[PDB]
């Protein structure tokens, strides 16, 4: 269950839109982003409970739309700009200074294992679906081919290396190999439910396992070879909750999602329990929430924007 | 019958 372990308060009289934590520089530490509409800043423990900002990056014109965390980077932070749609990503680094990742209509964006991170623009022949490195700087730009499909996201298939998967438009999956820059494999899931969002994405046994989301999330199992789903789990709110998949987010094998509630509700994703619910603190629904990527809690936040983190065991 | 393939991956990538 959930442990409030420490908070955040970030009065930046600019609405809180996302967080993330990551390790930073000569040393790895676990810091905390945050990310408003006009500024982001990295923020360090200053004791047991309480974090202070080490640096701040300010944007004006095209508002901070999401942080874009990159597995295996610690000296930067991407970011993604827009007002709806994405416009720019950037990454942000020190004395603080800000470089133009790319640019464009940019339709989804997700940071990989190794430094790399994806993304895709276009709709349908016009599509491109991009794989930048770092070192780290803009160093290579690897396209992949697309399926003519407008990506809505992607997931990196947890369990094996080298494998993309993305969702599309139309209610499709498809599988690239990171390597080649291959489309290996498209394929339909049933025409609803539905879905659209993948949060995650498992390889075992030469079946894939899909996470989606509503019933707040979905499990579709999925034989790659024959690409025919195999199966389909569901988790839902227990006996007595009222509340509709609102957004959320899944690490390893724990989702968490905020309700229309105001809720936040929590499921290990083996046994399909709800293994916690979480009310607003007060009377401000919850904004977003994210796993942190540097150890076991839950990062909750309300445009406020005050992050509250909790411990999860 | 629908055959499973440990392999599907490199095997698509082939």
């Amino acid at each position: 269950n959930l442990q409030l372990v420490s908070e955040l308060k970030n009065p930046s009289g600019s609405c809180s839109v996302d967080v993330s934590a990551m390790f930073w520089e000569g040393c790895k530490e676990p810091c905390i982003i945050t990310a408003c509409e006009d500024v982001v800043s990295l923020w360090k423990a200053l004791d047991a409970w309480q974090w202070e900002k080490l640096y701040t990056w300010h944007f004006a014109e095209v508002p901070v739309l999401q942080i874009v965390p990159v597995p295996d980077v610690y000296n930067l932070v991407c970011v993604a700009l827009g007002n709806l749609e994405i416009r720019e990503i950037r990454a942000l680094f020190c004395s603080e200074k800000q470089v133009l990742l790319k640019s464009g209509n940019i339709k989804a964006v997700l940071g990989l294992t190794k430094r790399r991170l994806v993304s895709s623009s276009g709709t349908l022949s016009d599509q491109q679906v991009e794989v930048m490195t770092f070192a780290g700087g803009g160093k290579e730009n690897q396209f992949l081919m697309p399926p003519e499909e407008t990506i809505l996201t992607f997931a990196e298939v947890q369990g094996m290396q080298e494998a993309l998967l993305g969702t599309t438009i139309m209610n499709n999956i498809v599988i690239w190999n990171l390597k080649t820059g291959q489309l290996l494999k498209k394929m339909h899931i049933d025409d609803s439910y539905q879905a659209s969002v993948c949060h995650k994405a498992y390889s075992e046994m030469g079946l894939l396992f899909i996470v989606l989301s509503h019933p707040v999330f979905q499990l579709i199992v999925i034989n790659p070879k024959t690409t025919l789903s195999v199966g389909v789990m569901l988790y839902c709110l227990p006996p007595g909750q009222a509340g509709r998949f609102l957004e959320g987010d899944v690490k390893d094998h724990c989702a968490a999602a905020i309700l229309t509630s105001g809720t936040i509700a929590i499921w290990d994703l083996l046994l399909g329990q709800c293994t916690a619910l979480l009310p607003p603190v007060s009377d401000q629904h919850w904004s977003f929430v994210k796993w942190s990527g540097t150890d076991s809690h839950l990062l909750a936040g309300q445009k406020d924007g005050n992050i509250f983190v909790y411990h999860y065991s | 019958l629908g055959p499973i393939s440990l392999n599907w991956f490199e095997e698509l990538s082939s």
